[PDB]
DNA sequence: TAACTTGAAAGTATTTCGATTTCTTGGCTTTATATATCTTGTGGAAAGCGTGCTAACTTCGGCAGCACATATACTAA
DNA sequence: TTAGTATATGTGCTGCCGAAGTTAGCACGCTTTCCACAAGATATATAAAGCCAAGAAATCGAAATACTTTCAAGTTA
RNA sequence: UGCU
């Protein structure tokens, strides 16, 4: 009921956090959700991608320089959010979020944006390292989503003229993600 | 249930917010732990003019709050030398208390 | 009182958390000789999973049922041949083969 | 007054090695239909402390109690 | 029988603190059980893809040696 | 809360 009320107003709220704060398991949660929606028949608006993207980007602490995170990892909020929105729109238009969990794709997109905003100092940083630094539970398929998005970006590079001559890869296309 | 209970699931985040909001808006403060029931603590800032706002910001209300026309606290005592303005006082029923 | 018996955990970010949906099952795969002796046990007993689970101590009855369903869905001719062939129930030699399988998995772990 | 054969002195390069990533496996989730049965998941209706201040006038305005006085009935001479 | 004395007789006095009631003129504004009815928990395809954790292979990172350069001091001249 |  809380989830339906949250959806009816186009408000993003993750069923994972709902279950975490509800003292329940995802299996029975989904089972009873399907049962109650089939019994009632209420309108279930789809979870908008941009709202969830903003909600999850507000979680990361790379906006204000805290004691743990040095200043090099701190990046701009507006530009990084816009980059993540463009990346997740690309993912939604390239058939990457359909059928798969959206939050792993959001994580991969924000990670790629954080790496592209400064590829030099972040060429060695890994997904697990970024998750540890940001204090966020690393999603399992986030790695696969990242690998697929990087393949799509390599295809876009091959389509482009100068990049296909440069012959970049899944590690060197991060600096030109912006141009893509 | 065997599911271990924790406070995070009932930590009310709106209790203090609503309490402060009401105490500042309504102006009535009811502290039961101290048995203090005060009214008129907060007042709307008069934006009639900059002078009006600057003078209302530095007002002082009394504990009496127009209980009796005692005239004692309403009179100007010599103890107000250099501390409070002798001449500045609202003209009306609140003469001497504000 | 807890005399430094446990350690604090820096988990549960107040921001948000996601779901898992996969908690416990985490089965373990079979092998060639194990599949052979499993088909032998099928030919020897039938489809009753209770006896199969009782005679298999190290593999779970749910895993046995999953394997049988997978065989029924993929290799039907093998199940047909297994039901065609029959063997009288052996107990002592079956325990000897169980000990042999234990030794084989021990050697595997050593490798 | 140069020229070539010295020496330990750099980068600098490549080759393997620790390690983390990527790639494979199952197996469960879910979709409908009904087929059928044990104890234990609930619905729902009952019912067996603790303060402070007076906000001050007026003029009650009664009764509490009390309590003082005494008129009378009992008792000693 | 009569004067002196004790009692209650209602009466009338005092304070007793409290009782009702007052204060002038506009515009703004929880527990036990008990209980009964229906809902876990159960086999079973079943196509389908996404997910979440062991293993096996791969390549990145870089560290300990192998080449070349470079001086600098010393040789045949 | 201001006004007389
Ligand atoms: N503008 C305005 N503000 C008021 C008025 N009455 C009350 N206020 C606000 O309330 C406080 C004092 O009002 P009070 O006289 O205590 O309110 P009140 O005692 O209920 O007055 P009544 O309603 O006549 O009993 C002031 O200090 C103001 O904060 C009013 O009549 N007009």
């Amino acid at each position: 009921c809380v989830l339906i009320t949250c959806r009816q107003h186009n408000w993003p709220l993750t069923m994972g956090a709902i279950c975490t704060l509800l003292y329940a398991d995802l299996d029975v949660f989904s089972s009873t959700y399907m049962q109650i929606v089939k019994l009632l028949g209420l309108d279930v608006p789809s979870l908008c991608l941009a709202e969830l993207v903003k909600t999850y980007c507000s979680s990361f602490k790379l906006f204000q320089a805290s004691p743990s995170v040095p200043a090099k990892y701190v990046e701009d909020k507006e530009k990084m959010l816009s980059r993540t929105m463009q990346l997740v729109e690309l993912a939604n238009e390239t058939w990457l979020v359909t059928g798969r969990h959206p939050l792993p794709v959001i994580t991969a997109a924000t990670f790629l944006a954080w790496q592209s905003l400064q590829p030099a100092d972040r060429l060695s940083c890994s997904l697990a390292r970024f998750c540890k630094l940001a204090n966020v539970d690393l999603p399992y398929p986030a790695s696969s989503r990242l690998q697929e998005l990087l393949a799509v970006l390599l295809r876009m590079a091959e389509q482009l003229a100068w990049l296909r001559v440069l012959r970049l890869d899944k590690r060197s296309v991060v600096k030109h993600i912006g141009d893509l | 249930r065997a599911a271990q209970f924790d406070v995070v699931k009932h930590m009310r985040q709106d209790q203090i917010t609503n309490g402060m909001v009401n105490a500042i808006s309504t102006g009535n403060w009811s502290l039961k732990r101290f048995k203090m029931d005060r009214q008129g603590v907060t007042q709307v800032l008069s934006r009639l003019s900059y002078i009006s706002a600057l003078g209302m910001m530095t007002r002082i209300s009394s504990q009496f709050e127009k209980t009796r026309k005692v005239s004692g606290p309403r009179s100007l005592q010599p103890s107000q030398w250099g501390m409070l303005c002798p001449s500045d006082t609202p003209e009306g029923e609140a003469c001497g208390l504000v | 009182c807890v005399v430094e018996e446990n350690d604090p955990i820096f988990e549960r970010g107040s921001t948000t958390t996601y779901s898992s949906f996969r908690k416990n099952y985490y089965s373990k795969p079979w092998s060639n000789k194990e599949t052979d002796m499993f088909f032998l046990a099928i030919s020897m007993v039938g489809t009753d999973f209770s006896m199969i689970g009782q005679l298999f101590p190290h593999r779970a009855r749910i895993e046995i049922k999953n394997k049988f369903k997978r065989e029924e869905k993929t290799n039907g001719w093998r199940i047909d041949k297994a039901f065609q062939e029959k063997r009288p129930f052996d107990f002592d030699f079956f325990a000897h083969l169980l000990q042999k399988v234990l030794a084989e998995e021990e050697k595997r772990k050593q490798k």
